[PDB]
């Protein structure tokens, strides 16, 4: 039979299930709704273990418990009383002799001790993942202190003892691969000559490698914190989401600057050749899985004082015309090609982070927090699923390293890149049109002739790499 | 066969703007949502007797990718200016959408209407002779709207279509 | 894209964490931190086909011995790993071997014997016992390091590879 459990007058985890607590999906069951005790139960049950669930409550929970509650609520589900002695064990008791205590020892074994343990890796996992509960709160950061550091008895001791640890360790708070990186590339720009660096005097490839680097570093920044909520669309969205939106930043920087390259060339010579460049190291992004990248070269393209430029797009190879046509392509139809291309390939990649953002809070925006069961409000615990599968699939592609080498001018020129000056939005982004309508005016105004503004040859080095002994 | 409208809502964000395309697409009589499911900005409806598909493109939590606003502006026939009815500066930042519609368009009569949504209890600070005022003074229809009992948000997609037909 | 699930065990300290974290970050854990259970996520293309790999790590110590029929019920396949310095563990083997076949009450499990820390000079138990006992059971033996990534992809896609073929 069944282990028999505490009475639930003193052990508030030992209610029965009841559509009026919990609610199942229709081999472990997935919850749909429940109150915030049955959510913990089966958070640490002693059945089964469920890593994803510990994952997806400790990214969510915060929408439905405080931080210092779950502790409270945990440290309750730990102190589990044990049952007292059997007839069997009195009667042999009362003969002088020592019980076999068979229910007590099965019940320590099959219910305290996993129950325990999965207590602990909740806590093990809350201070490794989700640390910053405790950055934000110095109380709650003291009372987990003092929870694991009182744990009691040789069962729990060796990871009491590497809990403790691992929250002195995180107070205070190197990769390796399969071959080396490629040897970085320079065109007309040499080594050390930051004065000249542009984007036609870099290497085409070594700017998309930089770049990547750079962008790939932003995307594996954001941490969930940053996420759940919606809170980078809120009003305190610079204090809550610094990592995302000095991501998103960057990527609108860079296609303002792709921008401006592009109609302050007003040679049209001159300006085929820098929109040419552009779709190479577009060629290189997507060579480099970099779809951020990739976005904010089509960005660029379908900008409005640069998609009007047909003069210009005329005299583009028929190759890089097809390029950009499929990196555009990409986008269409709510990003269905893209989608399935992200899901393809081999990592590294750097993903778009847009599409994520809209669909988190499209979730939070339309589902609804509790459901009426009963007379009784659950959690909906769906919701929160949902919401955990997105930063899930975001985390993933955080784990891989690019096995590119680092190019520190190259990185910081990029770094500082600031096309906008100290102009607004608005001044700016008029500015680049009334450029694009300067240089190939509306029909029927005459194209006029500029002159040209580079001294060094345009010729692209190409995106091939080189590789000398 | 039938017409495909492609529709996109614009405005300021943090303020509500995609309980309005949620409100529609929706399942209306369950409260639920996955957005990421293949076809949840796709509906067919009959307006006017007439059986169409809408294809509504909400980039909702993307307004600080600023630079892509082009980009995602230019694949629409017609567009919903949303601002929040308690939020003066969403409303002040419709002049600048529909400028920018405009040159996306590079036409100066894009189907286009005016949308104010209620997102909560707090209170309100546009008011409805305010935002009549200002559509009128573009030529667009008004619709206001409920973020909670979906009311207005029929009126707001129909109103765009028939505006497109009309054009 | 196919999704795996793989499950690591063997004895505690033989670099299970090690192993799955190189895999995943490319990164090797000095620290000891005695492992509940954790698991992880991969996206990688594999033979030409890709698929998403679920790895379950698992805990060695043998006070959690009681609480495995719940993780070996969901695997797929197992890489059963030892440490080629320490005799307990490859003779702990077994152990995990019997127990898989048992709860999952097949012969015809997917695993690969893994005996790691193969970066250390002072080894106790000898490539050719490994795979004599690799043999008996049918599964390769695949020898790595968690900290110089020698056979750490190999061990962990040919795993795959059984699976697939399975
Ligand atoms: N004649 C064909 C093929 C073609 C010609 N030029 C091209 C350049 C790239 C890809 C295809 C072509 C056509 O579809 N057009 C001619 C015009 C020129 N204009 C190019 C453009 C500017 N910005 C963009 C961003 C993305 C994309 Cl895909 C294109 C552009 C857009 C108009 C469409
Ligand atoms: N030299 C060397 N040390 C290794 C290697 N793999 C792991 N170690 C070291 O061995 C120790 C234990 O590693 P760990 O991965 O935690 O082992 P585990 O098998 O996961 N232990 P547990 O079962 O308790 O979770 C750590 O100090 C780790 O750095 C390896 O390939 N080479
Ligand atoms: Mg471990
Ligand atoms: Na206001």
């Amino acid at each position: 039979g069944q282990m028999r459990l505490p009475s639930a007058d003193v052990y508030r985890f030992a209610e029965p299930d009841s559509e009026e607590n919990i609610i199942f999906e229709e081999g472990i069951p997935i919850i749909k709704a429940g109150t915030v005790i049955k959510l913990i139960e089966r958070l640490t049950y002693h059945m089964y273990a469920d890593p994803n669930f510990v994952r997806t409550f400790l990214t969510t929970y915060r929408s439905f418990c405080k931080p210092q509650e779950l502790l409270s609520l945990i440290i309750e589900r730990f102190e589990i009383p044990e049952p007292e002695p059997t007839e069997a064990d009195r009667i042999a008791i009362e003969n002088g002799d020592q019980p076999l205590s068979a229910e007590l020892k099965r019940f320590r074994k099959e219910y305290i001790q996993p129950v325990q343990l999965r207590v602990l890796n909740v806590c093990r996992h809350w201070v490794e993942h989700h640390f910053y509960d405790f950055e934000r709160d110095a109380y709650l950061l003291q009372r987990m202190e003092e929870f694991i550091g009182t744990v009691r008895g040789k069962a729990m001791k060796k990871w009491v003892e590497s809990i403790t640890k691992i929250i002195q360790r995180k107070k205070i708070a190197n990769i390796t691969f399969q071959s080396s990186p490629p040897t970085v590339e320079w065109h007309i720009s040499r080594p050390g000559h930051i004065e000249t660096f542009d984007l036609l005097t870099l290497h085409p490839i070594e700017i998309a490698r930089q770049l990547t680097l750079l962008e790939s570093d932003l995307y594996r920044a954001v941490q969930p914190s940053e996420l759940v909520g919606s809170v980078w669309t809120k009003e305190d969205k610079e204090i809550n989401s610094p990592n995302l939106l000095k991501m998103i930043r960057h990527t609108t920087n860079l296609t303002l600057w792709f921008e401006k390259c592009i109609v302050e060339t007003e040679n049209l010579e001159e300006r085929v050749a820098v929109v040419s460049r552009i779709i190479e190291i577009l060629q290189v992004f997507q060579e480099l899985n970099n779809f951020n990248g990739v976005l904010e070269v089509v960005s660029a393209m379908n900008s409005s004082p640069v998609y009007r430029l047909d003069h210009t797009f005329e005299q583009i190879p028929s190759r890089q015309k097809k390029i950009l046509e499929e990196a555009h392509e990409l986008s269409e139809d709510h990003y269905k090609k893209y989608l399935a291309k992200l899901r393809s390939i081999n990592p590294p990649c750097v993903p778009f982070f847009g599409i994520y953002l809209t669909n988190i809070l499209k979730t939070e925006e339309g589902n609804p927090e509790v459901l009426k069961r009963h007379g009784k409000e659950l959690i909906n615990f769906s919701k929160r699923r949902k919401v955990a599968e997105i930063t899930g699939e975001i985390q993933q592609y955080q784990n891989q390293p690019y096995c590119l080498r680092v190019e520190s001018d190259i990185k910081r020129f990029f770094e500082n890149l600031n096309p906008m000056g100290n102009s607004m939005e608005k001044e700016f982004t008029d500015y680049l049109f009334n450029k694009s309508l300067e240089i190939e005016p509306r029909n029927p105004k005459p194209l006029p002739r500029f002159p040209k503004k580079y001294s060094y040859p345009l010729k692209s080095p190409g995106v091939r790499p080189s590789n000398p002994r | 066969g039938m017409t495909e409208y492609k529709l996109v809502v614009v405005g300021a964000g943090g303020v509500g703007k995609s309980a309005l395309t949620i409100q529609l697409i929706q399942n209306h009589f369950v409260d639920e949502y996955d957005p990421t499911i293949e076809d949840s900005y796709r509906k067919q409806v009959v307006i006017d007797g007439e059986t169409c598909l809408l294809d509504i493109l909400d980039t909702a939590g993307q307004e600080e990718y600023s630079a892509m606003r082009d980009q995602y502006m230019r694949t629409g026939e017609g567009f919903l200016c949303v601002f929040a009815i308690n939020n003066t500066k969403s409303f002040e930042d419709i002049h600048q959408y529909r400028e920018q519609i405009k040159r996306v368009k590079d036409s100066d009569d894009v189907p286009m209407v005016l949308v104010g949504n209620k997102c909560d209890l707090a209170a309100r600070t546009v008011e409805s002779r305010q935002a009549q005022d200002l559509a009128r003074s573009y030529g667009i229809p008004y619709i206001e709207t409920s973020a909670k009992t979906r009311q207005g948000v029929e009126d707001a997609f129909y109103t765009l279509v028939r505006e497109i037909r009309q054009h």
